[PDB]
RNA sequence: ACCAAAGCUAGCUCAACAUACUAAACAAAUACAAAAAUACACCAAAAUAAAAUAAAACAUUCACCUAACAUUAAAGUAUAGGA
RNA sequence: ACGAGCUACCCAUGAGCAGUUUAAAAGAACCAACUCAUCUAUGUGGCAAAAUAGUGAGAAGACUUGUAGGUAGAGGUGAAAA
RNA sequence: CUCGCACACGCUUACAUCAGUAACUAAUAAUAUACUGAUAAUUAACAACCAAUAAACCAAAACAACACUAAAACGUUUAUUAAUUACAUUGUUAACCCAACACAGGAGUGCACCAAGGAAAGAUUAAAAGAAGUAAAAGGAACUCGGCAAACACAAACCCCGCCUGUUUACCAAAAACAUCACCUCUAGCAUUACUAGUAUUAGAGGCAAUGCCUGCCCAGUGACACCAGUUUAACGGCCGCGGUAUUCUGACCGUGCAAAGGUAGCAUAAUCACUUGUUCUCCAAAUAAGGACUUGUAUGAAUGGCCACACGAGGGUUUUACUGUCUCUU
């Protein structure tokens, strides 16, 4: 084949041995007595030195089999970063479930009822979009990097907002880099979904499931579709060294068990930098469903069996301009077989909240033909973020 | 156009060009060096 | 001083990595090639010229992937692709008509019937008929596809003889290697990069192409139309 | 032009002085006087605040599951910032209730605000310039943790000519031997948004202390009536520019004297501590040729340190303050007036 | 063109070069990019109690002095371990393979001030 | 009358002898970009002397030309030389 | 032996081009910053061992320019002016 | 009148205070940021020094919605180890750097065109000559090699040469020279430092110059392949005499000789030896100027390329007005 290293680049191989050395039961007469490199003596050969007195920063790195945790098998993870393929097939494929275009009904009732509005709602997201975008920074371009996570805490804020009339949403608190950890074993593969995310919402009471019995019997139905040259694992780190255990972002006792809405950021500057939203939509998957399972396998125990009760989770992903909602239902834990049921997952997706926004005035012609602000607005992703929001009460 | 001021100054350039680690670093610039000390040179180099 | 080269890195990666462009000078520092210097920026995507190449030795079974993008590559004429199968991806030569999401076959089984050959299928030269078009044809076997790569260019097996196969390069000159060579059937994608016109001198500093000198030259023996005897050929087979 | 970069978290020792002398601000220990005139309105939960505030406590200290922190120091930047965001949000979040300008209000998470002003005069002792008379500028650029912003001034705390027998302190020295360096860059005047936001007026300040300003570090530095002074230095800083900021983005300058007080509220925290400030900007004339017949001067009311727990232990609170909270929710409550 | 009699400094170089002046490192660099100050690299100035100390930096000027006599190794032994060794001699007690007892030392790798590598700086 | 002029000293040169031959100072730092206390390496190398000149040109040739054998004769002899 | 701190060409890393007509960032057009130097007049031991004033060409590109490095004379480099 | 503030590079105290200047420096005085003596100074938050090892990562920056080609620097997360304990070290002045000088020169970046910087005149008279500016009767290029310079104009045209942008003799030549897209040749079947991390639609050594019509004959000589024959001119390069003839000028034609072919198409007094100011027509009152025609140019000529064409050019020539001190003739 074609190696790709370079000779010239590679390290090179230590100098040939003096001839002394070659001679049976002959001493070599080296510069190692004076401490010094000299012309005329042989290279002395040293033992590799060995630092009795152990130094952490000057002492080479261990080996990944001496590590306690190293364990042969080897487990696919998943953590914030990882790309996938074919995001939401592989997503679907390594979850288990069945996807739906549209958002839950009862997700569409609280969204376009009239009465759950804000008092100036198009207005208050109108400022919200141009604080965001222009607004928040000195600067006349602020980067993206800036006004994702201003535009998402401005509507977090709105959402807010409404908890005067709803005395319901004080049950709820946000969490900032919790490690979240769950493994499962699927079809004779390892995979675990570990890391941390962007923002976290937890509430002391949990999330009514929305999926009736006739859509879960009717997933029992629906097979997942599977391609062939690629493997599931595709986009995966493989990594040795691991643990197995449910180890959500909370300790034992925490108030607020429940994770109700997880916020995702694509808060990069660079297009190759950002996630695309296929990729965006499998990540969302894979983290609600590690925060599922940590919840289930709390609640009801590490065995693997169908859930009564099943536990449903919420996520937003933010572009800077472009949403992704999820609804995410764990039904069942057993995934090893493929026969039994399939959890369900609605997935919104290429949600527009605006179409462009011109921070400078563009004068064409001497006249000025587009004035500031955003051109394009559609207040229905605004409405499904505040369904999603109020989704609790 | 205009000649005479071929001479930009730099301490970088100065010390990487007529420098003591770039005079030793070759067998011609400790020749250098030696005729400097030979002839008595209060400045051997930069 | 002398300098170092840019290609150190060992590991395959899916990514462009970037490269550091050096215009006719060697290590020394000298003018080895003139009229190299000063073009556009660039990455350098790895391909992975041996198409046979199985993940795991568990499993040496030829085997399937499957296209994902045909890409712009500005290091040659060719247009890659990026193709995964199994659980890594690597980029290799689009042929013609490749298109994204497309199915592509690797084998190296050799039986007594010649394979129906579809344009993105890497057969050895030996299960391969007779006559068909074929490129980044294979010295010897396992070493890699050094020849034909050049968009549009393709060779064409001429016949099979004694379990070797002969086939013509694009330079019209006769080829001859072991049959179990791995081949690609097809023409190179971009086929029209002939009848490309540069619009100006600078699209030539764009692509890196200093002028020429200015010294005139006057033509010596060399020059004229030398009509040759075509060469024979070029065998790699390392007879006993 | 050439200009100071006022440092509002500073290491000085003593800079509160200082400042107020390059702010013409007197500062006032203890709680404005409060407007009694209030009604009966606050009967809320004590309880259900108190348990809100644990809950932060111990899922900012002991709840939250991070990554292993290999320094065994724990360092309280990472400790005390998350439980700051969150404990302004669940606080504005229960308080807003009682107080409907808290919803409609607007919640700046670290973001700048910018004040640039000119105090007195200096003539250049060095360079070709001279002998000449070169007008002191300051600019402050500070980050706060967190900002509320809200539709209509706050009402003031007292009348734009109350006098005070205090006078400000001024130094007879260089302000270089603060230290101060002199720094030239974009001057800008920036209140946490643009001026084409709504929001033009704001009604609290939230600033987490630094690791290098900790109660620790001080002892250690021998430094132990400093540790208030750092306090007072931060909030006359950060006020006053943010007052500042105000004003001038209402449209008034040196020679357009502020007509109605700008009023300020801000809440300095460290790891364990916690402490409130007033800050009355009525003044802006604070230039040589403006301040020669100005008598109005800006105040500044504060608190000392107090802590809010005590050693929290295994998800149990040990010690709690129940005044820091009631004054926390006063400041939160503190509503504009109606008209 | 520049100057070469002057010595090479901190001062007349870019940004990018800052040599120290002689002082001695205290420390290194953490994680976060700031210094680590190591409190057993910087020196203790150990100082004795001068208050009940009835010594002067002057002397009295009608006080002699003294011929000079340099100290010497083999005056040293003579104060300090001659005594010693021949008072063992005498009583028949001397062992010339251990003489750890009259102040002689086998190795110093053992004691905390050493001679030879000069661990103490002063 | 200004400008001016004159000292006899510092010291140098050639030899002989001579111990036997890189003077003194080296507390700290010195081939990081020298005078910068402190971290897992690379270190290193040799391959004829040439020509200016003379032969009135210039090609073969042209002593001395940084390699010990010194002095008195043999002797400017035998020899080597586009002889 | 010493020289690529000026210059000829490359190699890394950065920075600039405002306004106007134009579906155009088109090796387009006008004209700034900026880069060159067509013509003339002074200057000719001068401000200057190559300048000043007027006037000119390019001015989103084969464009200028900052820092660091490389190519060293039987050679280097050169859109050949030895 | 308006080149000011700061930073980077560079110079090192030339910076600040007090005192003195008879002399030394300012190209002269006053006095002093540029001379002398003494004493002090630049205090860090700005800047320098400021983790490695494996894995997930094709999807540009240009308000970036989404696209073009020339394919494009600028990043997070996961896992293993990262001494752990205030306050470390260094640059902080300036009127300054490179030009022998306190030199009208050369100098990167961010801001504004003044809110900051400075003074063309040492004092007189108002000779000639010189440089710069303004204005001018009537004429309006009649001056001159040339409409060079200047001008209340700042337009329309005809030719030569190069297609065009561009580059070149730093310091007498910026071009008709070089390069250039395009068109042709030759040289190479291939791996770890150029070419190239490329593979004949590729990469080098060259010629000529876009495009349009084309590129006619020759291997006799010298080169190159073929190791001899033989092939090559888009290789180095060459492409004819003598004499008579139709009815007078000519010669369609013929005889004879040598060649490898005997200069084809085109253009033509040209940037093309001399005869040349070739002959003729237009332009002017006058023309060795310019343009169009005739044309053996016996020394034009077809990729050392021949012919025309749009756009283009501080390239070289010729006109029409308008314009003016260039000039009548200067004041
Ligand atoms: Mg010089
Ligand atoms: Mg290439
Ligand atoms: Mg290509
Ligand atoms: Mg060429
Ligand atoms: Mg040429
Ligand atoms: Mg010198
Ligand atoms: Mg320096
Ligand atoms: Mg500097
Ligand atoms: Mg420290
Ligand atoms: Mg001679
Ligand atoms: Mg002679
Ligand atoms: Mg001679
Ligand atoms: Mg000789
Ligand atoms: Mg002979
Ligand atoms: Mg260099
Ligand atoms: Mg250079
Ligand atoms: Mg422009
Ligand atoms: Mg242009
Ligand atoms: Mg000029
Ligand atoms: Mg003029
Ligand atoms: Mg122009
Ligand atoms: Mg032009
Ligand atoms: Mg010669
Ligand atoms: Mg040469
Ligand atoms: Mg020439
Ligand atoms: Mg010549
Ligand atoms: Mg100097
Ligand atoms: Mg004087
Ligand atoms: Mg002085
Ligand atoms: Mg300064
Ligand atoms: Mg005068
Ligand atoms: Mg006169
Ligand atoms: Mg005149
Ligand atoms: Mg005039
Ligand atoms: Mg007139
Ligand atoms: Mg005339
Ligand atoms: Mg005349
Ligand atoms: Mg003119
Ligand atoms: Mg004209
Ligand atoms: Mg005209
Ligand atoms: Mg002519
Ligand atoms: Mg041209
Ligand atoms: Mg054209
Ligand atoms: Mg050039
Ligand atoms: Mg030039
Ligand atoms: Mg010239
Ligand atoms: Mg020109
Ligand atoms: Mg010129
Ligand atoms: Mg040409
Ligand atoms: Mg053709
Ligand atoms: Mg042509
Ligand atoms: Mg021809
Ligand atoms: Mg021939
Ligand atoms: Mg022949
Ligand atoms: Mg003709
Ligand atoms: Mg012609
Ligand atoms: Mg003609
Ligand atoms: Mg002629
Ligand atoms: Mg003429
Ligand atoms: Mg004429
Ligand atoms: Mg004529
Ligand atoms: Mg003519
Ligand atoms: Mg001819
Ligand atoms: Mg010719
Ligand atoms: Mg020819
Ligand atoms: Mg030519
Ligand atoms: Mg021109
Ligand atoms: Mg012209
Ligand atoms: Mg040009
Ligand atoms: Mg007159």
């Amino acid at each position: 084949a074609y190696e790709w290293g370079v000779r010239s680049t590679r390290k090179p191989e230590p100098p040939p041995l003096d001839r002394v050395y070659e001679i049976p039961g002959l001493e070599p007469i080296t510069y190692a007595g004076k401490m010094h490199f000299m012309p005329g003596l042989a290279r002395p050969v040293f033992p590799p030195w060995d630092p009795g007195w152990t130094h952490p920063k000057f002492r080479r790195l261990p080996p990944l089999h001496e590590h306690p945790l190293y364990k042969d098998q080897a487990c696919y993870v998943f953590h914030q970063r990882c790309r996938l393929l074919e995001g939401v097939k592989q997503a679907l494929w390594l979850t288990k479930t069945q996807l739906i275009e549209g958002l839950p009904e009862k997700v569409l009732r609280l969204a376009d009822d009239p009465r759950n509005h804000i008092e100036n709602q198009d207005e208050r997201v109108l400022n919200a979009i141009s604080h965001a975008r222009l607004w928040h920074s000195t600067e006349d371009i602020p980067k993206r990097e800036t006004y994702c996570p201003v535009i998402v805490d401005s509507l977090i804020q709105l959402c807010k907002s409404q908890i005067l009339k709803h005395p319901s949403l004080a049950r709820r608190i946000c969490a900032q880099n919790n490690t979240l950890s769950a493994t499962w074993n699927r079809e004779s593969i390892l995979l675990q979904v570990h890391g941390s995310s962007g923002a976290r919402l937890n509430a002391k009471d949990p999330l009514p499931p929305v999926a009736s019995q006739e859509e879960v019997e009717a997933t029992k139905n629906h097979v997942l579709e599977t391609f062939y040259p690629i493997s599931p694992t595709m986009g995966l780190q493989e990594c040795n060294v691991y643990d197995v255990n449910d180890d959500t972002g909370f300790q034992e006792g925490y108030p607020y068990p429940c994770p109700h809405t997880l916020y995702f950021l694509e808060s990069a500057n660079l297009r190759p930098r950002r996630f695309q939203p296929d990729q965006l939509r499998a990540k969302m998957i894979l983290f609600a469903f590690g925060s599922a399972l940590a919840q289930a396998r709390l609640l009801y125990g590490n065995d693997s069996k169908v859930l009564e009760q099943p536990v449903v989770v919420q996520s937003v992903g933010t572009d800077g301009r472009l949403f992704q909602f999820l609804v995410l239902q764990l039904n069942t834990t057993d995934l090893a077989s493929d026969e039994g049921v399939k959890n369900l997952a609605w997935v919104d997706s290429d949600q527009l909240l605006y179409q462009h926004f011109w921070c400078l005035p563009v004068i064409k012609k001497k006249v000025v033909v587009e004035p500031v602000g955003p051109i394009g607005f559609q207040p229905e992703t605004f409405r499904k973020f505040l369904a999603l929001y109020l989704h609790g009460a | 156009k205009a000649r005479g001021n071929e001479y930009q100054p730099s301490n970088i350039k100065r010390k990487h060009k007529h420098g003591w680690v770039r005079r030793l670093r070759t067998p011609t610039g400790v020749q250098v060096i030696l005729r400097r000390m030979h002839k008595g040179r209060k400045s051997l180099s930069h | 001083a002398t300098s170092v080269s840019w290609k150190s890195r060992t590991k395959y990666t899916v990514m462009p990595v970037k490269m550091r462009k050096s215009g006719g000078r060697n290590h020394t520092g000298q003018i080895q090639v003139h009229g190299i210097g000063g073009g556009h920026k660039q990455r350098y995507r790895m391909i992975d010229f041996l198409r046979f190449r199985p993940e795991h030795e568990s499993k040496p079974g030829p085997f399937e992937e499957k296209v994902i993008a045909v890409r712009y590559d500005p290091c040659r004429s060719a247009d890659i692709a990026l193709v995964a199968g199994g659980n890594r991806k690597r980029w290799i030569i689009a042929t013609e008509n490749m298109k994204a999401g497309d199915t592509v076959l690797n084998s190296d089984h050799i039986g007594r019937m010649a394979v129906a050959a579809r344009e993105g299928d890497a057969h050895p030269l030996g299960a391969l008929p007779v006559g068909t078009l074929i490129n980044n044809v294979e010295s010897e076997p396992g070493r890699g596809a050094q020849y034909i790569r050049a968009a549009g260019t393709c060779g064409v097996l001429l016949r099979k003889v004694n379990g070797t196969a002969i086939i013509q390069l694009p330079s019209k000159r006769q080829m001859q290697v072991l049959e179990t060579c791995i081949a690609t059937v097809g023409r190179v994608s971009n086929v029209d990069h002939n009848k490309r016109v540069i619009g100006k001198a600078g699209r030539n500093r764009w692509l890196g192409k200093r002028p020429n000198s200015g010294l005139w030259q006057r033509k010596g023996g060399w020059a004229g139309r030398k009509i040759r005897p075509l060469p024979p050929m070029k065998s790699y087979v390392k007879l006993p | 032009f050439m200009k100071y970069v006022v440092y509002p978290q500073t290491f000085a020792l003593n800079a509160d002085n200082w400042y107020q002398s390059f702010t013409k601000t007197v500062f006032l220990s203890g709680l404005p006087p409060t407007p009694a005139k209030l009604e009966p309105e606050p009967t809320l939960d004590i309880t259900a605040l108190r348990e809100a505030v644990c809950d932060c406590l111990l899922q900012e200290h002991f709840f939250l599951r991070r990554k292993k922190r290999a320094p065994v120091i724990q360092d309280r930047e990472a400790i005390a910032s998350p439980f700051l965001d969150q404990l302004v949000a669940s606080l504005t979040g229960l308080l807003s209730v009682h107080n409907p300008v808290l919803a409609a209000a607007a919640l700046d998470c670290k973001r700048p605000v910018h004040f640039f002003w000119l105090r007195g005069e200096e003539i250049i002792p060095r360079g070709h310039r001279k002998g000449r008379v070169d007008a002191l500028r300051y600019q402050i650029n500070d980050k706060p943790h967190n900002q509320i912003r809200i539709s209509r001034q706050l009402p003031e705390f007292v009348p734009l000519d109350y006098s005070i027998p205090i006078e400000v302190p001024v130094m007879s020295c260089k302000p270089d031997k603060l230290p101060l360096f002199k720094r030239q860059y974009e001057n800008t005047i920036f209140i946490g948004s643009k001026t084409a936001d709504p929001l033009c007026y704001g009604h609290t300040q939230f600033h987490l202390l630094p690791d290098k300003l900790k109660r620790e570090k001080l002892l250690k530095q021998n430094c132990a009536d400093q540790i208030e002074v750092v306090f007072r230095a931060n909030a006359i800083a950060s006020l006053f520019a943010w007052t500042g900021a105000q004003a001038m983005y209402q449209g008034f300058w040196s020679e357009a004297d502020v007509t109605r007080p700008f009023v300020s509220q801000g809440v300095i925290t460290d790891g364990k501590y916690f402490s409130f400030f007033c800050y009355q900007l009525n003044t802006l004339a604070l230039t040589a040729q403006a301040d020669q017949n100005n008598p109005r001067k800006n105040i500044c009311w504060g608190t000392q340190s107090k802590p809010l727990y005590e050693t929290i232990e295994d998800n149990n609170v040990k010690g709690f303050n129940d005044d820091v909270l009631l004054q926390l929710v006063q400041f939160l409550l503190n509503r504009p007036k109606e008209d | 063109g520049a100057d070469r009699m002057s010595k090479w400094t901190s001062k007349r170089g870019p940004r990018t070069f800052c040599k120290g002046r002689g002082a001695k490192g205290t420390g290194f660099h953490g994680r976060d990019g700031k210094f680590v100050q190591i409190k057993e690299m910087i020196p203790e100035l150990v100082v004795p109690e001068l208050a009940g100390f009835k010594l002067k930096p002057y002397v009295n000027y009608r006080a002699p002095e003294g011929t000079d006599t340099p100290l010497t190794a083999k005056q040293l032994f003579l104060e300090t371990a001659a005594p010693a060794i021949e008072k063992d001699f005498k009583a028949g007690t001397f062992d010339p393979e251990h003489l750890e007892k009259y102040g002689f030392e086998p190795t110093q790798e053992g004691k905390l001030f050493q001679l030879y590598p000069k661990n103490f700086p002063r």
